[PDB]
């Protein structure tokens, strides 16, 4: 009985692999071969956002493209006016072990969580004028590795217990749990059209979920080590991954297979964060060796380097207007680059 | 003729301390300036950098003043500046030097208290208290340089080509020059030296006891600072004693007159080495100047 | 139970096996088309001038 | 020149003042990461010490101790252990009556790249009932390699030596102590260890070490 | 809920002194830079004083500088105005007003009940008419202009709109000429071109009739106040 | 105070060479070490420079070399 369906698991895996090789009539590097390189990406830190007293783990831009968030080991979740460096709020956490944070697409709320196995939603636009914890989203059995807002009432999260979950903030309950990673989940993001999302895990597999039904549509397994960072491509047809194997990899959802791997022989440390530029031409990757490298995504030609941190660059984000990239680090300072 | 005989003067070896002045002038001001910057407000947000910011500011100010001494010694003791400079520049040099000495002494006391009162530090440890201690050091240095402001003056007589920025003590029978000398010897040098010894010796006797605080660098750095402080400041201070307590009917003052300048230059060697101990003993600093 | 979990695995693998797939040349053309269609609207790929730069 | 946004700038400075105040308050506390096997006494140490991730705190000789029992995370340790980089010390403890899982975990902890310089306050717990064990089931039952007598002191010392043999870097110290389950002196052991650590860190800051 | 409630009104002789106190409750008082503004018993609004959060900055109107002084007792959530050497021009009803300043905030976003005090280079705001009749269900346009352009170099233009229903304290409608205040129905919209401004009302409701004041915030002055009539 | 003694004594020199070298006798060299031979002079220059040495030795002003 069970041996037969183990053999059937092998057979289905071979069917999937044969289909994937059947569709592999080209490799992205040889169809983009005629494209000119993007050139040198020269950039300078236009702001240094001092104020944290310990490791910065996560930051996230506001959709207004000017405000900003920062969660840190210092116990403060503080949000910035990136144009002026002014700290428009400073929020004390109930627990200081926060690994992730997110700014709501409207700006009315900001979320945060970590080793406390809880996602905390903070109401910023309060009548009393202060910032209040509006609900504690409890129910994960592992550290909250990542989180992102769908809308002011729906938030999806990635946990260190190998599950993602989508929450109803009004009731504070999981509307849909996404079981199916064998390792624990690390990073998460949303399709620009918002109907489906991908999640990376330590079993080196990234896979696509639909938010409504909760079924996995495809799984991607080209990595040799745990995947630390995930990011959808600006058009929702592809996504990029960062891993401890020191490579970033690009996957397309209708191709269902790896389109490119980003590597250079000198880099021997894992990626902690990743993002694209507004056009998707640049893949900006944050590495443990104290710098970010910007990859010509259509070429895998490394176009520039954002050096300037005294500790691991822990998080990375690009403004929704595409003007700037913010890099957070274990050095306790963000920097904003143009 | 203008005079019966003219001469370029002998320029004895003790008067030829120009090389010591020049070495300090060239190698210290850049080191002092960079150690001031890398410990300024951006780094001064941490308490432990305040002491060395203050010490490097005093040292840098002393080394930036150095050219007046250089030009006057190579000008064979002649002071070609106005008296308003005579009454302030030497006074500021003395203020800077005694501020550096007293900052070293209070640094010794601080590094003692970080070892013998470690849990009482971290309770009443902060930027404000560090600045208060530095201010006490500066104020005491100002007190010791008061008799530099109110008694220095320039003079000459019948010689058109010379003028010396000396000290005048015309007045009552009280020894107005030796009374200043004793106060300096006590609180500008001997009590600072006693402080260095009594603080660092106890610091070693404590730190080498527990095996977790023990280190050869702990011994070597304090050995260096204490011994070089002694070696380079003692000749100046002993010459300062004997230039006052010898009778003006000179039994041996002929050697003292020339040796005083060389002793001042040796004192400047301490200024030179103060930044070096900090940058060499630091727990990094290879790229901190640019990482600031 | 132990075979139920593997039954779920094979079920989801069938769901993935039956999915549609386009030739990766088409997907590469899609990505290239989107990158070229936004080459004139990306501040990072083409440095936005100093007068329009919000941070400079 | 700013418009009435000078009020926002003033708010920013007011924020910064309380960030600085809270930072000075937080640097005034000592952090201990607490580790060990299940039922080994991780909780018992603080239960005798007057009190997801669970932080535990108590004051002693004017130090404020915060002990984090991160062992509750049944998840990938390599992906969150770096949260505790820059704790003051590790309070690793083991139950003598148990074993080899403790040694494996101790080997992993001592030689982690994050804890390269972080000293370990190793507690050998249950030292009382370990006597009842050793008097009836010699240590060869757990270390067949034990070429020594079934005497109490040598057996305990052999276990201690086997734990300390996992230490591959000279630059850290292991403050091994035995807890005996009546305790009431564990706080003093931790205090002496953190006193040495605080002094050492002061010397690092001064360039003395 | 949020309250700013003042006390200490009454009669006084000219040349006397009196102190009025504002007891804030229901909101994080320490974080708000409260205000004080006043209304002559048959005239419009005018600005009196401003004490910031943490008391780091206080300003006054020139006609009151040196004679009044305002203080904030944060541990008691109480705001004070000590008025000394009163003059006949100082009789009015004084409103305790809320404010908090950060990017995207709404200053002047709440007002107290107010108390009566009765005694025995600036940018000036102008409004085109003192009153106009209206009917429910219609649409109307309020307008006012300023002697200097309120469009600041950063792109914001600092103009506010308030509506005092008869017998009620004012309420914020619009801030920086376009942002509708939280709680005001979307009947209201604002627009302008730096020097000239307007407030547009669509589908007017019978509960909307009152006086409309616009107020500049570019530098430390209300308009005269146009009054709608059913 | 007593600066006039130099001229008071130099007035005794009735010839230009003695007078000039006597006037030059007042000088700040830090008599034998400065005039081993004259350049009529020495008979007056010796006394003038000796007087200058005594007068200066009595002064309360010290040429200390700064620092």
């Amino acid at each position: 009985e069970l041996d037969q369906l183990r053999q059937e698991a092998e057979q289905l895996k071979n069917q999937i692999r044969d289909a994937r090789k059947a569709c592999a009539d080209a490799t992205l590097s040889q169809i983009t071969n005629n494209i000119d390189p993007v050139g040198r990406i020269q950039m300078r830190t236009r702001r240094t956002l001092r104020g944290h007293l310990a490791k910065i783990y996560a930051m996230h831009w506001g959709t207004d493209s000017r405000l900003l968030v920062s969660a840190s080991q210092d116990g403060k979740l503080i949000i910035w006016d990136s144009y002026t460096t002014n700290k428009v709020h400073a929020i004390p956490l109930r627990s200081s072990w926060v690994m992730t944070c997110a700014y709501a697409p409207s700006g009315n709320y900001v979320a945060c969580g970590g080793l406390d196995n809880i996602c905390s939603i903070y109401n910023l636009k309060t009548r009393e004028g202060n910032v209040r914890v509006s609900r504690e989203l409890a129910g994960h059995t592992g550290y909250l590795s990542c989180c992102r807002f769908l809308d002011d009432n729906q938030i999806v999260t990635s946990s260190g217990d190998t599950t993602c979950a989508l929450w109803d903030i009004e009731t504070g309950q999981q509307t849909t749990t996404f079981t199916g990673h064998t390792g624990d989940v690390m990073s998460l993001s949303l399709a620009p059209d918002t109907r489906l999302f991908v999640s990376g895990a330590c079993d080196a597999s990234a896979k696509l979920w639909d938010v409504r039904e909760g079924m996995c549509r495809q799984t991607f397994t080209g990595h040799e080590s745990d995947i630390n960072a995930i990011c959808f491509f600006p058009n929702g047809n592809a996504f990029a991954t960062g891993s401890d194997d020191a490579t970033c990899r690009l996957f397309d959802l209708r191709a269902d297979q790896e389109l490119m791997t980003y590597s250079h022989d000198n880099i021997i440390c894992g990626i902690t964060s990743v993002s694209f530029s507004k056009s998707g031409r640049l893949l900006l990757a944050g590495y443990d060796d104290f710098n970010c490298n910007v990859w010509d995504a259509l070429k895998a030609d490394r176009a520039g380097v954002l050096a300037g941190h005294d500790n691991r660059v822990s998080c990375l984000g690009v403004t929704d207007d595409g003007m700037a990239v913010a890099t957070g680090s274990w050095d306790s300072f963000l920097k904003i680059w143009n | 003729p203008a005079d019966g005989i003219h001469l370029p003067k002998r320029q004895p070896g003790d008067v030829a301390a120009l090389i010591i002045y020049s070495v300090v002038f060239l190698v210290g001001v850049p080191g002092n300036a960079l150690v001031v910057w890398v410990t300024a407000f951006e780094a001064r947000r941490a308490v432990n950098a305040i002491w060395f910011l203050n010490l490097a500011v005093a040292d840098l100010l002393s080394c930036l003043a150095l050219p007046v001494l250089f030009t006057t010694v190579l000008n064979h003791n002649y002071w070609y500046f106005d008296a308003t400079a005579c009454i302030v520049l030497p006074s500021l040099i003395l203020l800077n030097m005694y501020a550096s000495i007293l900052l070293l002494a209070t640094i010794s006391a601080d590094r003692f208290l970080l070892v013998f009162k470690p849990i009482w530090c971290q309770k009443v440890r902060g930027t404000g208290l560090a600045w208060m201690a530095c201010g006490v050091a500066w104020v005491l240095a100002l007190l010791l340089t008061i008799p530099s402001f109110v008694y220095r003056e320039a003079y000459k007589d019948f010689y058109s080509e010379h003028t010396v920025c000396g000290i005048n003590y015309g007045g009552g029978s009280f020894p107005k020059e030796k009374a200043v000398a004793i106060l300096r010897l006590m609180v500008g040098f001997v009590l600072p030296l006693l402080t260095l010894n009594i603080c660092y010796t106890f610091l070693l006797l404590r730190t080498w006891s527990r095996k977790a605080t023990r280190s050869t660098k702990t011994l070597k750095v304090v050995m260096a600072v204490v011994i070089c402080f002694f070696i380079f400041w003692l000749p100046y201070q002993v010459t300062g004693v004997m230039i006052a307590w010898l009778p003006p009917s000179s039994p041996t003052l002929k050697r003292v007159e020339k040796l005083n300048s060389l002793c001042v230059s040796l004192a400047y060697i301490n200024c030179c080495v103060n930044p070096i101990i900090y940058v060499m003993a630091g727990q990094g600093f290879h790229g901190r100047l640019l990482r600031s | 139970a132990s075979i139920a979990q593997a039954r779920k695995l094979v079920e989801q693998l069938k769901m993935e096996a039956n999915i549609d797939r386009i030739k990766v040349s088409k997907a590469a053309a899609d990505l290239m088309a989107y990158c070229e269609a936004h080459a004139k609207e990306d501040p990072l790929l083409t440095p936005v001038p100093a007068s329009e730069n919000p941070f400079r | 020149l700013s418009a009435e946004e000078r009020a926002a700038l003033e708010r920013s400075k007011a924020i910064e003042k309380n960030l600085k105040e809270d930072g000075i308050s937080a640097a005034k506390d000592v952090k201990l990461l607490l580790l060990g096997a299940d039922n080994s006494g991780k909780s018992t140490i603080v239960k005798q010490m007057k009190i997801g991730i669970v932080e535990t705190h108590f004051t002693f000789k004017n130090l404020h101790f915060r002990l984090f029992d991160v062992g509750g995370q049944r998840s990938e340790r390599k992906k969150w252990i770096h949260c505790f980089e820059d704790v003051t010390a590790i309070i690793f403890c083991v139950d003598l009556s148990d074993m080899h899982e403790s040694l494996m975990l101790f080997d992993s902890i001592c030689n982690n790249k994050f804890f390269i310089d972080t000293s370990i306050i190793l507690f050998l717990n249950k030292k009382d009932l370990f006597g009842e064990k050793i008097k009836k089931s010699p240590l060869t039952i757990c270390f067949p390699e034990y070429t020594g007598p079934n005497t109490y002191e040598d057996a305990a010392a052999y276990i201690q030596a086997q734990f300390e043999s996992k230490n591959r870097s000279p630059n850290k110290e292991i403050y091994c102590h035995m807890t005996c389950a009546t305790d009431t002196n564990n706080a003093q052991v931790i205090f002496d260890a953190v006193t040495d650590i605080i002094i050492a860190n002061n010397l690092r800051g001064c360039g003395l070490y | 809920d949020v309250q700013l409630v003042e006390s200490g009104g009454g009669l006084v002789q000219p040349g006397g002194s009196r102190k009025l106190s504002c007891s804030a409750s229901g909101f994080a008082f320490s974080s708000f830079g409260m205000h004080w503004v006043r209304q002559a018993p048959e005239k419009g609004l005018e600005w009196v004083a401003y004490i910031s959060s943490g008391s780091g900055t206080i300003y006054y109107a020139d006609t009151v500088k040196g004679r009044f002084t305002i203080s904030r007792d944060d541990p008691k959530n109480t705001l004070f105005l000590q008025m000394t050497s009163l003059r006949s021009e100082d009789t009015a009803m004084y409103y305790c007003v809320r404010s908090i300043y950060y990017y995207g905030s709404s200053p002047f976003d709440f007002w107290g009940q107010g108390t009566t005090l009765t005694v025995s280079s600036d940018i000036v705001m102008t409004q085109a008419t003192s009153s106009v009749p209206v009917t429910p269900g219609e649409s109307v346009s309020i307008s006012c202009r300023s002697s200097k352009s309120l469009l600041h170099s950063n792109g914001n233009t600092y103009l506010y709109w308030f509506l005092q229903r008869p017998g009620q304290s004012p309420q914020l409608l619009i801030y920086r000429m376009s942002n509708l205040a939280s709680g005001v129905p979307d009947r209201f919209s604002g627009s302008g071109s730096g020097t000239a401004f307007t407030l547009t009302i669509s589908r007017l409701e019978a509960e909307d009739v009152g006086v409309y004041y616009c107020m500049q915030h570019l530098e430390y002055t209300f308009g005269a106040g146009t009054k709608l009539e059913l | 105070l007593l600066r006039q003694k130099i001229e008071e004594q130099a007035a005794k020199y009735k010839h230009s060479v003695p007078k000039k070298c006597c006037y030059d006798g007042a000088r700040v060299n830090f008599c034998e070490e400065r005039v081993a031979r004259v350049t009529l002079c020495i008979r007056a220059f010796n006394e003038c420079c000796t007087i200058a040495n005594k007068i200066r030795k009595e002064s309360p002003h010290k040429p200390v070399q700064l620092g």
